[PDB]
């Protein structure tokens, strides 16, 4: 049908429902409408308290009756944004409340468009999608906010595998930087990522602004059998097998791509290259290891 | 006079756009390829110095 | 009405996707066949210069 609803302040707004429906649900056709949330909604009419969910035709109520509503100042959970200036601010928030949702409300307070937006909890930035109660963002916890600068922007990359993944990016990172934050996510080396926006191919060298690469933008990525550099290791066995490697790689995370291939566990693992031993906290450049070269793998009967 | 033609138009966007990343996902398998028969051909060569070495052990 | 006008045609481009994906596979199984020749390689160069090892030092005793 169609019921009124005004505040003290005289405003009035209208939309329709059935007298079926109850106190609870009309709550939540209210917070679409102007925007505020039934923890912070009570309703009157003829002086009979609307409770939260005996029916709408229980308390007598027909069409064109206009009700009253009185706000909360206050909702259940209020979060604190701590401002790089010092400047601390209050929200009020639901665990339901997404990123952006929280993003929207601090425009809201203080101007700051939501793209420009960075909200960092325990030493981990959030994503725009996900909620509140997803990062275990309690009652009275601090986020911290850090403006986006120099044209920064979230962009996204997509493989074949249907991972999404999303980045904190500024247009004057080129294609090896973007790769590089890739790699710092994802584990995957850069010399194995090839990048694809519109129809192009990413050359190394140019920069997001040389390919146009706006904000939100979507990335493919594509990823390749096969790096640089490999070096290859002698099997208990005796055979050779090839890995690909990089000269930062250290000698734990050859160990473990040894254990992919011959599953052979780290503690487990000796490492000889040309008479030396490699020692766990090393890296494979380190030692003067260089494409090619050959590893032996002895076992330590631990 | 319904047109879910559009939904299903937009899940055709999506799978052509998906080609041409797998497209490129089949190039990429191909220079890889090269790099490694250029690696085996490399290896190869070497493997022909010692053998050359042991042949000519006798003079 | 006329948005049959491509959901027909649509279909007929992603034919193709099919030949790309069993190209992958194929592409992808060559590079391991490389690779393992690579491989083989790497084990006789070790066959010849122990070869090579044992001429040389039993000429020397």
């Amino acid at each position: 049908m169609q019921i009124f609803v005004k505040t003290l302040t005289g405003k009035t707004i209208t939309l329709e429902v059935e007298p079926s429906d109850t106190i609870e649900n009309v709550k939540a056709k209210i917070q679409d409408k102007e925007g505020i949330p039934p923890d912070q909604q009570r309703l009157i009419f003829a002086g009979k308290q609307l409770e939260d969910g005996r029916t709408l035709s229980d308390y007598n109520i027909q069409k064109e009756s206009t009700l009253h509503l009185v706000l909360r100042l206050r909702g259940g959970m209020q979060i604190f944004v701590k401002t790089l200036t010092g400047k601390t601010i209050t929200l009020e928030v639901e665990p339901s409340d997404t990123i952006e949702n929280v993003k929207a409300k601090i425009q809201d307070k203080e101007g700051i468009p939501p793209d420009q937006q960075r909200l960092i909890f325990a030493g981990k930035q959030l994503e725009d999608g996900r909620t509140l109660s997803d990062y275990n963002i309690q009652k009275e916890s601090t986020l911290h906010l850090v403006l986006r600068l120099r044209g920064g922007m979230q962009i996204f990359v997509k493989t074949l595998t249907g991972k999404t993944i999303t980045l904190e990016v500024e247009p004057s990172d080129t294609i090896e930087n973007v790769k590089a934050k890739i790699q710092d996510k994802e584990g995957i080396p850069p010399d194995q990522q090839r990048l694809i926006f519109a129809g192009k191919q990413l050359e190394d060298g140019r920069t997001l602004s040389d390919y146009n690469i706006q904000k939100e933008s979507t990335l493919h990525l594509v990823l390749r059998l096969r790096g640089g550099m490999q070096i290859f290791v002698k099997t208990l066995t005796g055979k050779t097998i090839t890995l690909e490697v990089e000269p930062s790689d250290t000698i734990e995370n050859v160990k473990a791509k040894i254990q992919d291939k011959e599953g052979i566990p780290p503690d487990q693992q000796r490492l000889i290259f040309a008479g030396k031993q490699l020692e766990d906290g090393r890296t494979l450049s380190d030692y003067n290891i260089q494409k090619e070269s050959t590893l032996h793998l002895v076992l330590r009967l631990r | 006079q319904m047109d879910e033609m559009k939904q299903t138009i937009a899940k055709q966007e999506e799978d052509l756009e998906t080609m041409t990343i797998l497209r490129a996902q089949m190039e990429v398998y191909c220079s890889d390829f090269h790099a490694e028969r250029a690696a085996r051909e490399k290896i190869h060569e070497e493997k022909e110095q010692l053998a050359l070495q042991l042949a000519v052990l006798l003079k």
